């Protein structure tokens, strides 16, 4: 069937290319992540931090509408103000690095939008199972 | 529709710049040498066989060797790990005593001075009650005098102590590993044509660097990693003649290095399960130590600098060299540290040389000192003790550090000089190619989904 | 240099079962797809493998294929005489960012019996001898083993000069075939009473003869 | 080597005002630095490189320019301000200018 | 869904080396990879590159990346290879490939037919073909071996039809031979019934791209 196709490469391997191709790896990105006298003090705090910067963002994410989904929509519209770039041209052109410093400027304000929405969503639906 | 809506992603390919802590890792090899002759084992895992190095497409990332970090902790462990490696040796405390001392037996030439001085003194047996009077050898770089008669004294007993090292640990290189924790990541710069500083279009990560030798050096650094083609010169700012200048060359040159004399080791005690290695008796001629590199192959790779460094300067430039201008003792020559015993050997017979606009070989003569001090340290002079036999040793001639001189007054002329200054430049030279990054997951991006409630 | 590591030749019985190792490392084996692949000489390749076991349509289920840790295995059995081929693996790497085969096996089939040569010795045209030079062909085709002897020889004595030899070439038949060539003058072909091509094939000598008087 | 030229240098003016004094060097690409000196006293750092102050410094002394071309502005010229100023670029040295009362 | 390969065969040093690879049956903007694959004397088999037939995404060799360069046009159908700078490690044969239908019952890859590339400093050369005629010892009972000779062309390949290509049977385009002069020489005979002789003409349709020629020889019988 398949003579020669694109297997799959390493941990950060795909992130020179476009995010349209990018998006449809995560997991190699997410695996290699936890785990895979005086130094084994050195050793000891570099695997905390290593724990401790996992866990702030498994709860960071957890207070947003999804847990463990690994990829979510939401309630938050996209103002255009921030990004004015086309849809056409975001998927099939440019690269997270390349993403990033544009989106640079808004950040901080867009977790609290999701915080926000999750929890009026979160007492809304509280309130529909009251009455029910 | 125009509704585009928020979505966020969870591991995305993306990095930034940082600075954190490493991890020292070396092969399975080291631990056959057992219960830590050799250092960098009480604080290595054993390395893992084959790691991966990935390679990537079009992203394009800009280094800069001389704001670089990591190398600063790597100078800071060289020197822990040497501190770790000497408090379980003995103390030299009650050797700082009168000693009377003559010349050895030799047919000396009166305007010649002797290199070997021989004393004798007292010193504690294993009890409290007796003493002994017991002799031994010196170079002349360790005594002087204090002042009918004629006695001594050593050279570091009035400002310190004076710690022995072990004659169980040994004192050559290991492929040292270096290693990232979870999190990090290790770039590397595969460009053939780098000098140091901007962007390299051609990127690979990695999770551990290459084999590093740890060697010291003062000029002239000894078995490191040529570079492909060319022969490189790099600086940080070359109009400035503050800084050095690292020249990696392409073909390594042999050096050969040697102490023909033979040597008599002997063991006196100084109490209660305490040994010390004195240097006894001497069976041949006293010859001079000295070093041997071959002509032609000198004078082409001089040859090849002087055309790589030619562009740097307009072609029509005079360029010649000489030797170092003073200062103490270790930066002029040039010092090193074969079969556990320290050379510090004469160079300026190498570097005398003008250049125009368009089988034999060549010797030098070292010095042996047997206390050392390296980092220069405020209360920390380190004995070393004699060996067995003849030395020799064979090495690879690989990179250079120079300095111009600060000539104003409009002459055409740019004479060159060796410095060797810090300890730090010898890492630099092979930590020019790997900066360290951190992974940032959760990316957010508008597309057109929306949930449902 | 190949990263992926094969031992070059093999040879066996018809009817036999061989296995076709090859050897790589992690990096490349260990995670990826491998394939198995097909030529003969002068032949375009053919996918025999796809995906460490399966094959396609138009291919027999006579071969078998596994993988296991950075090694990958071919199986042949009941083999036939029509294997004479090369057959290579091929996969793709991650630390050279790039496709990558392997050293290539030449799988020759035993069992095949000896053939004797078939002689051809041409004569040059006389448009050849019109522009003064003189071209004897020795073709030999259809034998076996492909160790054959060429020897060019004038009337009483060899020649050497102006000759030219193509190697026992394994053709569709998987026996062999060759040629040489003697390049002379026109006026050193009628300097002479015969030119020879003697060729000697499984200890049996044959010599072709043709004369300059034959034009 | 690289030579500094001073401009206009020789420059008498009355306080309040602003004053502005120029060099040029005769190769870009490198930085700026400008130094006070005040009569029988010790010199002073004001510019090192070409924006930047150093401590006890006001603002009102500004360093500019860009390739070659170096300008120095002071603005709101007090009565310690008179003195004598220097430019450099490396181990080299310009020839100086003058602020005068006038 | 086939392939073919087009371009010069013989490549002066220092130059840039083209091929285009025509496709039949089939859309170029279909889901799908198209390869280079080039094979060195030796058979050492070397990727180049591939691109993805739908939005046109490359990815190449790195060790030659500086120098190569690959492009698609739907227009005419055809995929297009570009490498600068040649020198003589580049002489092989090259093939294009579509990756195959991700089914249960594929045919498996698809292979083209390959072009055969040299680089060289000489200049190519238009053949000198004559007519093997077969003697009274070439005709021994009843069969005779008629043929052509193709001397002197530069560089390789010469294609032999007989009679056009409507006879094809007996025919046997032999090895060619590599001369000290540099130059190619190939035999390609067809045995023939003696009783079709004096009936039937034969022409050797020999064709040599890089000089762009083609030499149709009549092998015919005459006494001496
Ligand atoms: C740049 O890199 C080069 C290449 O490694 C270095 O050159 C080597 O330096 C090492 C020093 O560590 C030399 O190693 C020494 O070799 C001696 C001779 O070994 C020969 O003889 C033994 C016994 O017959 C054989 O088994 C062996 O195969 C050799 O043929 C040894 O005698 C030394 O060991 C001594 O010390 C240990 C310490 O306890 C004792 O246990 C031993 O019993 C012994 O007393 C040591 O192994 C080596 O010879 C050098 N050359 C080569 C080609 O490797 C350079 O040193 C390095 N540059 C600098 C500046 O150091
Ligand atoms: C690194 O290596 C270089 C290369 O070897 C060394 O360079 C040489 O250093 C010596 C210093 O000793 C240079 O000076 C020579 O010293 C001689 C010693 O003088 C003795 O003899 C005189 C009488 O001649 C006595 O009065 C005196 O007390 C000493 O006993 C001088 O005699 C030499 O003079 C020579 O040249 C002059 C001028 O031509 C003649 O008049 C003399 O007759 C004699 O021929 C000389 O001055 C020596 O020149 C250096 N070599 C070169 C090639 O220049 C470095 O010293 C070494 N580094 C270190 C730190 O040692
Ligand atoms: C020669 O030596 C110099 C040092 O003497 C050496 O360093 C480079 O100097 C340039 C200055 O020309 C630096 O460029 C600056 O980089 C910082 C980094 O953030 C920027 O902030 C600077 O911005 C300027 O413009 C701003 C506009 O308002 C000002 O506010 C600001 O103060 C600056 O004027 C400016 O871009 C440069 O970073 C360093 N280092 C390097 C690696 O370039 C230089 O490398 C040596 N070599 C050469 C060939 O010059
Ligand atoms: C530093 O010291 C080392 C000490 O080992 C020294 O390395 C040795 O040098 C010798 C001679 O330079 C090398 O011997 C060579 O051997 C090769 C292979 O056997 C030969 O090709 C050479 O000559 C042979 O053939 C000659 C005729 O062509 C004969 O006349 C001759 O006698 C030989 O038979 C040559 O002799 C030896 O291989 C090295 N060994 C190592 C490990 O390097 C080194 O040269 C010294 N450094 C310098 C700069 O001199
Ligand atoms: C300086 O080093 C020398 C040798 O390099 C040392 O000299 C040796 O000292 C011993 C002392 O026991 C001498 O041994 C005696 O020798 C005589 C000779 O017959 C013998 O009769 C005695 O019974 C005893 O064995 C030895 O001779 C002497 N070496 C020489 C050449 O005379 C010396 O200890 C060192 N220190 C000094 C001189 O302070
Ligand atoms: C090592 O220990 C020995 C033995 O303890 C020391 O020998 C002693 O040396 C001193 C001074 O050299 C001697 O004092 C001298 O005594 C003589 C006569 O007794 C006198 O004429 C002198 O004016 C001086 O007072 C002392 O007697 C002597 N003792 C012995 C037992 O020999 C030696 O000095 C110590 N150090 C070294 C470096 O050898
Ligand atoms: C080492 O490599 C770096 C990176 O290639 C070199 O730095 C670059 O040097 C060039 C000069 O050859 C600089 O170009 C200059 O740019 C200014 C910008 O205005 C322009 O005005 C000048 O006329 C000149 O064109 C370039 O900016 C500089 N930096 C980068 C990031 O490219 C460096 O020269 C190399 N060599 C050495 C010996 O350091
Ligand atoms: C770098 O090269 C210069 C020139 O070759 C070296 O200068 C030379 O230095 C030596 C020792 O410093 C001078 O030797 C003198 O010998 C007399 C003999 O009595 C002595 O009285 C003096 O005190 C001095 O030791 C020598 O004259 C001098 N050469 C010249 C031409 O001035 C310099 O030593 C070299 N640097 C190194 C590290 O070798
Ligand atoms: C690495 O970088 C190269 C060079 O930028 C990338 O090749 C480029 O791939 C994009 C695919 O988005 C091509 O853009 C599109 O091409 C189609 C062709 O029909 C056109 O219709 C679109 O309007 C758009 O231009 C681009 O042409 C192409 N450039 C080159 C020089 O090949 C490559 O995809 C990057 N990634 C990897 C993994 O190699
Ligand atoms: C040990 O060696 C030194 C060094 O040569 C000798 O010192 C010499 O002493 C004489 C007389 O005091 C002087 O004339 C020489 O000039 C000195 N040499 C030097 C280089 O300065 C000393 O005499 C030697 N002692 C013995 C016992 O041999
Ligand atoms: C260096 O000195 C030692 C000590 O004398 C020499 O070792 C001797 O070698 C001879 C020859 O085999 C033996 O007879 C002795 O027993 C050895 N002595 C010891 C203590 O081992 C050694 O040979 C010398 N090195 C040379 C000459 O190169
Ligand atoms: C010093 O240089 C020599 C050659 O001048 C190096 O020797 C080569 O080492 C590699 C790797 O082990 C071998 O594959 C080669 O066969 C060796 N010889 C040559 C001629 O290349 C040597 O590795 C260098 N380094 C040291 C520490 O000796
Ligand atoms: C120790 O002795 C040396 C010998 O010259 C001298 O230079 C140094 O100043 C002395 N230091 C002290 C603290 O006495
Ligand atoms: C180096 O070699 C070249 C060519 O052999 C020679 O011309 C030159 O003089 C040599 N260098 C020196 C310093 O003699
Ligand atoms: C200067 O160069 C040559 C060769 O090294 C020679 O004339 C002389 O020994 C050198 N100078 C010194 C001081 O050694």
């Amino acid at each position: 069937a398949v003579g020669i196709g694109a297997v799959f490469l390493g941990f950060l391997g795909a992130a020179g290319s476009t995010m349209g191709a990018a998006s449809m790896t995560l997991t190699v990105q997410a695996r290699n992540l936890l785990s895979g006298t005086v130094w084994g003090i050195k050793q000891l705090q570099a695997r905390v931090l290593a724990v401790e910067r996992y866990l702030r963002d498994q709860q960071l994410l957890g207070i947003w509408g999804c847990s463990g989904k690994l990829i979510c929509c939401t309630n938050v519209p996209w103002n255009s103000s921030w990004s004015n770039r086309n849809l056409s041209e975001i998927w099939d052109n440019m690269t997270w690095l390349q993403w990033d410093k544009e989106i640079s400027n808004y950040t901080q304000i867009i977790y609290g939008l999701l915080e926000e929405s999750q929890n009026q969503q979160e007492k809304n639906e509280q309130d529909l199972l009251a009455l029910d | 529709a125009e509704n585009l809506w928020v979505t966020v992603y969870y591991g995305v390919p993306v990095w930034k710049d940082a600075e954190t802590t490493l991890f020292c890792a070396s092969d399975a090899k080291a631990y056959e040498t057992e219960k830590h002759n050799v250092w960098a084992t009480h604080a290595c895992v054993p390395t893992d066989p084959n790691p991966q190095e990935i390679h990537l497409e079009n992203v394009t990332e800009e280094f800069n060797m001389w704001k670089n970090n990591m190398v600063e902790q790597m100078h800071t462990d060289i020197i822990s790990l040497w501190d770790q490696s000497l408090k379980p040796c003995v103390k030299l405390t009650p050797l700082c005593v009168t000693l009377q001392c003559t010349n050895v037996t030799n047919n000396i030439t009166d305007d010649m001075r002797g290199e070997l001085k021989n004393c004798s003194f007292n010193m504690t047996t294993e009890l409290r009650d007796k003493k002994q009077k017991v002799y031994s050898l010196f170079y002349r770089l360790d005594v002087v005098q204090i002042n009918s008669n004629k006695e001594y004294r050593l050279i570091n007993c009035n400002t310190s102590a004076i710690t022995q090292a072990c004659p169980k640990v040994s004192f050559e290189p290991i492929p040292i590993h270096y290693c990232a924790p979870a999190g990090f990541a290790i770039l590397k710069c595969k460009d053939k044509k780098f000098n140091g500083t901007g962007p390299c279009p051609s990127v690979s990560t990695v999770q551990c660097t290459h084999g590093i030798k740890p060697v010291v050096s003062t000029q002239l650094l000894l078995n490191g990693s040529l570079a492909e083609e060319e022969v490189m010169i790099r600086s940080e700012n070359i109009t400035n003649n503050a800084k050095n200048i690292l020249v990696q060359f392409n073909t390594p040159v042999q050096i050969n290095c040697t102490r023909p004399n033979n040597n008599t080791r002997k063991s006196i005690r100084i109490g209660p399960g305490q040994a010390f290695y004195a240097t006894g008796d001497i069976i041949g001629d006293i010859r001079q130590a000295h070093c041997n590199v071959s002509k032609a192959t000198w004078n082409e790779t001089l040859g090849k600098v002087v055309k790589q460094l030619r562009k740097h300067f307009g072609n029509n430039t005079i360029i010649r060299f000489a030797n170092s201008s003073g200062g103490d003792l270790e930066v002029t020559t040039h010092s090193f540290n074969c079969g556990g015993e320290f050379f510090y050997c004469n160079t300026s017979g190498l570097f005398n040389s003008t250049w125009i606009s368009n089988n034999d070989s060549i010797t030098l003569p070292c010095r042996i000192k047997q206390i050392i001090n390296m980092w220069q340290r405020i209360g920390q002079a380190m004995y070393a003790p004699p060996i067995q036999g003849v030395i020799r040793c064979v090495s690879n001639i690989t990179g250079l550090i120079l300095t111009r001189d600060g000539g104003s007054t409009n002459s055409t002329t740019e004479t060159f000089r060796p410095g060797g200054g810090d300890m730090r430049d010898n890492w630099r030279s092979e930590l020019y190619k790997y900066k360290v990054v951190k992974i940032e997951p959760l990316g957010v991006a508008p597309t057109r989904c929306k949930r449902r409630v | 240099q190949f990263v992926l590591t094969q031992p070059p030749s093999m040879s066996g019985a018809p009817g036999q079962r061989v296995t076709i190792s090859c050897t790589g490392t992690n990096s490349n084996i260990g995670v990826n797809y491998v394939q198995w692949y097909q030529q003969f000489p002068g032949t375009a390749p053919k996918l025999l493998i796809y995906e460490n076991y399966k094959r396609p349509s138009g291919i027999s289920d006579r071969f078998s294929g596994s993988q296991s840790g950075s090694s990958a295995s071919l199986t042949i059995t009941g083999l036939q005489s029509e294997d004479e081929a090369d057959y290579y693996c091929q996969s793709y790497d991650i630390s050279l960012g790039a496709h990558v085969f392997g050293s290539g096996t030449e799988l020759t089939v035993l069992g095949q019996p000896k053939a004797a040569p078939s002689v051809t010795l041409f004569p040059p045209s006389s448009e050849e001898l019109q522009a003064n030079k003189a071209t004897l062909v020795c073709l030999i085709s259809d034998f076996y083993p492909g160790a054959v002897e060429v020897a060019w020889k004038a009337d009483g004595s060899a020649v050497n000069a102006g000759v030219e030899t193509t190697k026992p070439s394994k053709q569709s038949n998987n026996k062999y075939a060759a040629s040489s060539y003697l390049s002379l003058t026109s006026d050193q072909w009628k300097s002479h009473k015969s030119y020879s091509c003697q060729v000697t094939h499984e200890g049996s000598t044959v010599e072709k003869t043709v004369a300059p008087a034959e034009c | 080597e690289i030579v500094l030229t001073q401009s206009p240098g020789i420059l008498s003016l009355s306080p309040g005002e602003t004053a502005t004094l120029f060099c040029k060097a005769s190769q870009g690409g490198n930085a700026m630095t400008w130094y006070q000196k005040r009569r029988g006293q010790v010199p002073r750092l004001l510019i090192y490189d070409t924006s930047r102050r150093a401590s006890g410094v006001p603002d009102r002394f500004v360093g500019s320019g860009s390739g070659t071309d170096f300008f120095l502005t002071i603005n709101k010229l007090d009565r310690e301000d008179f003195a004598v100023y220097y430019c450099q670029q490396f181990e080299f040295f310009g020839l100086g200018s003058e602020l005068e009362v006038h | 869904v086939q392939l073919q390969e087009s371009g010069p065969g013989l490549v002066k040093p220092s130059e840039t080396l083209s091929l285009t690879c025509g496709v039949s049956g089939g859309s170029i903007s279909d889901a799908y990879y198209w390869s280079w694959i080039r094979q060195s004397p030796g058979k050492r088999l070397e990727w180049i590159g591939y691109i993805f037939g739908s939005n046109g995404g490359t990815r190449y060799n790195p060790s030659l990346r500086s120098r190569v360069s690959i492009s698609i046009d739907t227009s005419k159908n055809q995929l297009s290879l570009k490498l600068t700078s040649v020198t003589a490690a580049d002489t092989a044969v090259y093939y294009c490939v579509r990756e195959g239908v991700p089914t249960e019952a594929t045919t498996g890859d698809h292979w083209g037919q390959g072009v055969p590339v040299t680089v060289s400093s000489a200049s190519t050369k238009g053949p000198s073909v004559f007519p093997l005629a077969p003697s009274s010892r070439s005709t021994s009972e009843s069969t005779a071996a008629l043929g052509c000779l193709v001397k002197d062309y530069f560089p390789e390949p010469v294609t032999v039809s007989w009679n056009s290509g409507s006879l094809t049977s007996g025919v046997h385009t032999f090895p060619a031979v590599l001369q000290s002069s540099g130059l190619y020489s190939l035999s390609s005979v067809v045995t023939v019934p003696s009783s079709s002789l004096g009936t039937q003409t034969y022409v050797c349709n020999v064709n040599h791209k890089p000089s762009n020629t083609k030499v149709d020889k009549r092998v015919e019988i005459k006494t001496c």
